[PDB]
């Protein structure tokens, strides 16, 4: 597949994804599963004014990934831009 | 055992030969270095003179037999590429190497059900015979006993995985530079390892021949200059740039005005003497920043002089432009550790695995002859030793996270020395922590300084949707951050010029009403823009253009936007406001170096747009705020408002775990489906947020109040639906639920049309939400919104590399991949003609 045809197919798929997203349910259970389990994410950074999606991650970890986090001995940081900016920018207090 | 190391005898009548012997060699056969001295008994004070004719060749002959596996031949051009034999990485070579340098990382040990990696210090093991072959040529003439290794560096190539056991690695080395300095000659070599045809990493060694060199005809210097940016404001700056013979655009009529130019220039220089260049070249692309911040080639620098004293191109850009710096320091350094290491008692074990059999590290006599304090530790040993600490303490023992490592060798270390490495996290560079270190000996003398580039931990960015917004959001960052300023201003200018309001005004002041005036020549243009806004629907194969703002004609002087509590809570302003603060936050991160090159990302609802704009630069700021404005306007027309601007629609967050532990999410889907059919109103589940803890039902504000009352009843009565529908009856529970729904529907219908929604036990109403987002109500809006997206997402700005396996759409919660299997999945959710046509014709697209 040529880059210029991948580009055209990507553009079509991306336009159709956004278009239909408008008026189709938000599968955020499945999306969490992906970035939390499939990619073993260790820093979830929420960009936004309230820590609502950081709320949802912490609750989805505590619910169905307590035994899987302990086994694989991994430390997740769930950081919101609007609360935990000192941890995101690496500017800790002396 | 006891072996002959120095043999001193007369060769002829007047020539003393002191044969120095190395007994630690590639094949075991001892190697002789004949030093020759004239004996002149006429000069009693100093009867011994050194034979200095071909003395550097004799020394190169010895070191060639120790280092290089090839036939001895010093006639090759330093300008030519040096090619090294292919090196298969074996488990035994990695074991032997890791135990020598004291690297106890689990990644380099054989484990069951796991593949052994090779350390990136092992790059010098593969590269040594190529890299060192670059200081041997006749035209790089130097005493190799007086050879200092100044610095060594590794750089992993972006995308390239680290070296594994069983990989076959091809080296090539080239001399970057060789310059005569007053105090001796520097030689910058640049190895490149290559596995399966692709390049993996770059080794950059610099060596220094101490002495006095006047052979400037053989010196040269390639330099990569730092990227330079110029903001073209005036027709003066254009005229200065068109003056310069070396500034060469591809199309001479290109409009440079208001554009940002980058100059990525390499300088090549030969020398005539210490300070006058006999030849300069400064070549390289000139790129222009597009509105997406993506740079594109529009010309070249092509300076070419003879005898000069300077590069005028660089001096021009130093004054007129500004140095783009990839490394951003943190506010304060963050100490990591202060660690002790020991140099080993003997240098043989490192010499055996590295192939660096330099006698000065093993033989007392050679080290004595070279004026060194003793058999000095290998510089490369100390490098690999400290790199093993950095990797344990900055990288938390994950070898794959070290992507760069450079160390300057400051001073010579003796065996059995105690070294103290301080390790600081000092900056960022393209989402890689930038770790400085300094290693001091017992006398607190700096012996080894360097820096490493450690990847951050696997990161995903998530972007919040609507509901979060609040007066004053992003404004702290707007006052301080230059990158946030550039986002907000670019958008605020585009709204002011086009729709005649400031998005910044609305976020700072959250006015209840906003009137747009169409007076003057400026207000006629703005009113045309509010009429040019159309729905391009496709009905019976014919474009029907409908008007948003049907109450704005040719004869209108104002238009008023109306809300009940504030216009920041009105979707068409929420969406741009909230997309911009997210995009500005993210641009502040990107300016401070904090964004991994392979970060995944996902947006909740609206966030998707900010996410794609932030991480993938698919739209400009101006295109983005246009798209989400239209999107918010496409949603405000589908919902009937009253005079104050409040609708009969909203959203409830439902916790099925608060009603009853037994009451699952399929119980909540069952109830809502029933309450949507009995009452005959609109209610669906739209946001699946947190499993059995937070679902979001959008729809008709009455239907929501009946669902809230039904679930408030089911908690208090303590009556499960799942046990009763299976173990008691079949479809009796349906008819038993319909009278519970009717009880709630009779109490909710009597209330007035814009009824306030109350906090139930298992249901909380969302604040500032008046639209049924992600429902089937908004299905009629898709057809026009899609046609609008095609006009504003330009296919040339969809870089597939930046989305592929990184972006997770809300629609299909699976990483974005351009594959038939993914298009099929997208069609099985949203039956669209263009997706189907792509699936069926997949093969023609494949070639
Ligand atoms: C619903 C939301 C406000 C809850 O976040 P929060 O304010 O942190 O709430 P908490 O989970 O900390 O709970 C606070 C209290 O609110 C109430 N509450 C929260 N969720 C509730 C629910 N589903 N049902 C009933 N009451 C609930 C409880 O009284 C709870 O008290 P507790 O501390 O004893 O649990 C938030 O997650 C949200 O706004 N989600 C929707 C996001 C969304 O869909 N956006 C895009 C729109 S298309």
């Amino acid at each position: 597949m040529k880059p210029e045809v991948e580009q055209e197919l990507a553009h079509i798929l991306l336009t159709e994804l956004l278009a239909y997203q408008f008026a189709s349910p938000v599968r955020w259970i499945e999306t969490q599963d992906v970035f939390l389990k499939d990619f073993n994410t260790e820093r979830v950074v929420e960009i936004g004014p309230s820590p609502t999606l950081a709320g949802m991650a912490q609750r989805t970890l505590k619910n169905k990934y307590e035994s899987y986090d302990a086994a694989l001995s991994l430390h997740r940081e769930i950081l919101c831009y609007s609360k935990d900016a000192k941890e995101i920018y690496y500017t800790p207090d002396p | 055992e006891l072996k002959p190391t120095v043999i001193l005898k007369l060769l002829k009548e007047n020539i003393i030969q002191m044969e120095m012997i190395e007994n630690r060699t590639m094949d075991g056969k001892p190697v002789s270095l004949p030093l020759l001295y004239n004996f002149n008994p006429d000069n009693g004070f100093a009867p011994i003179s050194e034979v200095m004719e071909d003395r550097n060749q004799r020394i190169k002959e010895m070191y060639w037999k120790l280092w290089i596996d090839e036939p001895f031949n010093l006639d090759f051009d330093p300008r030519d590429v040096i090619k090294g034999k292919d090196f298969e990485i074996t488990a035994k070579e990695v074991y032997d190497f890791t135990h020598a340098v004291g690297n106890n990382c689990e990644d380099f040990v054989s484990r069951p059900d796991r593949t052994m990696l090779a350390p990136m210090d092992f790059a010098i093991v593969v590269g040594w015979r190529a890299i060192i072959k670059a200081i041997f040529p006749n035209t790089v003439d130097g005493d190799l006993l007086k050879l200092v290794h100044l610095s060594n560096g590794y750089k992993m190539i972006p995308g390239a995985k680290p070296l594994q056991v069983g990989d076959v690695v091809s080296t090539t080395a080239v001399i970057e530079s060789v310059v005569n300095q007053p105090t001796g000659k520097i030689v910058d070599v640049v190895g490149t390892l290559s596995r399966n045809g692709k390049p993996v990493m770059e080794v950059t060694s610099s060596f220094f021949y101490r002495g006095n060199y006047t052979d400037f005809e053989n010196t040269f210097q390639k330099t990569v200059e730092p990227v330079y940016q110029m903001h073209i404001k005036t027709s003066k700056d254009i005229a200065v740039l068109r003056s310069k013979e070396w500034f060469q655009l591809d199309d001479e009529d290109f409009d440079l005005l208001n554009k940002t130019l980058t100059f990525e220039t390499e300088t090549e220089v030969t020398f005539k003497n210490a300070n006058i260049f006999s030849s300069v070249k400064c070549f390289g692309p000139i790129k222009v920043e597009l509105p997406t911040k993506e740079t594109v080639e529009i010309g070249i620098v092509d300076y070419e002089a003879g005898a000069s004293h300077g590069n005028p191109v660089v001096d021009f850009l130093k004054r007129n432009g500004s140095t783009l710096e990839q490394k951003v320091n943190l506010e304060n350094p963050i100490p990591i550790a202060v660690l002790d290491s020991y140099t080993p008692s003997t240098n043989e074990p490192y010499a055996r695995v590295s192939g660096d059999l330099n006698p000065i590290h093993v033989s007392r006599h050679f080290a004595s002859y070279a004026n060194l304090p003793g058999t000095i530790t290998h510089g490369m040993f100390s490098s690999a030793s400290v790199r093993a600490l950095i990797e344990n303490w900055a990288a938390d023992s994950v070898s794959s996270r070290v992507r760069g490592y450079t160390c300057q060798f400051v001073d010579m270390v003796l065996p059995n020395t105690a070294l103290k490495t301080s390790i600081q996290h000092v900056g960022m560079i393209n989402g890689r922590k930038l770790i400085k270190f300094e290693t001091r000996n017992e006398d607190d003398v700096v012996v080894l300084t360097g820096e490493a580039e450690i990847e951050q931990p696997v990161t995903t960015f998530v972007f919040t949707g609507q509901g979060s917004q609040e007066q004053g959001m992003g404004m702290d960052l707007y006052k301080t951050s230059k990158a946030a300023q550039d986002v907000w201003n670019r958008a605020d200018n585009h709204f002011k010029d086009t729709y005649g309001f400031s998005i910044l005004d609305i976020v700072i002041n959250n006015p209840v009403n906003l009137t747009i005036h169409f007076g003057g020549e400026k207000g006629k243009r703005i009113r045309e823009n509010y009429s040019a806004m159309i729905f391009e629907t496709i009905v019976d194969g014919k474009l029907k253009t409908e008007k948003i703002f049907k109450e704005i004609n040719e004869h209108s002087t104002s238009y008023t936007f109306r809300s009940e509590k504030g216009l920041l809570s009105a979707t068409q302003f929420t969406q741009p406001a909230l997309t911009l603060m997210e995009k500005a936050a993210f641009e502040d991160l990107k300016s401070k170096g904090l964004i991994p090159a392979d970060a995944t990302f996902a947006g909740h609802s609206l966030g998707e747009y900010a996410a794609l704009a932030s991480l993938a630069d698919v739209m400009s700021i101006e295109s983005l705020v246009e798209v989400v404005f239209y999107r918010g306007m496409t949603m405000q027309v589908a919902v009937p408002r009253d005079e104050l601007g409040r609708s009969n629609y909203g959203m409830i967050a439902i916790n099925p775990g608060r009603v009853a532990a037994s009451f699952s999410q399929e119980a909540l889907q069952y109830v809502v489906e029933r309450v949507g059919k009995r009452t005959g109103w609109l209610v669906e589940i739209v946001n699946y947020n947190v499993e059995n803890q937070q679902y979001v039902a959008a729809g008709d504000l009455r239907a929501l109040d009946t669902v809230t009352n039904v679930l408030n009843f089911i908690k208090l009565q303590k009556i499960d639906i799942i046990e009763l529908q299976k173990s008691l009856s079949l479809e009796e529970v349906e008819g038993h639920l319909f009278e519970i729904i009717d009880e709630a529907s009779k109490k909710s219908a009597v209330k007035p049309r814009p009824l306030k929604l109350e906090r139930g036990f298992a249901c909380i109403p969302l604040v500032g939400i008046s639209v049924p987002f992600h429902s089937t109500y908004l299905m009629n809006g898709v057809k026009p919104f899609k046609s609008f997206l095609k006009k504003n997402i330009i296919k040339e700005n969809v870089k597939v590399a930046r989305l592929a396996g990184k972006y997770i759409p809300n629609l299909t919660a699976k990483p974005f991949q351009v594959t038939k299997e993914y298009f099929q999945d997208v069609y099985d959710l949203t039956g669209s003609e263009p997706i189907k046509e792509i699936i069926d014709n997949w093969e023609k697209y494949e070639q």
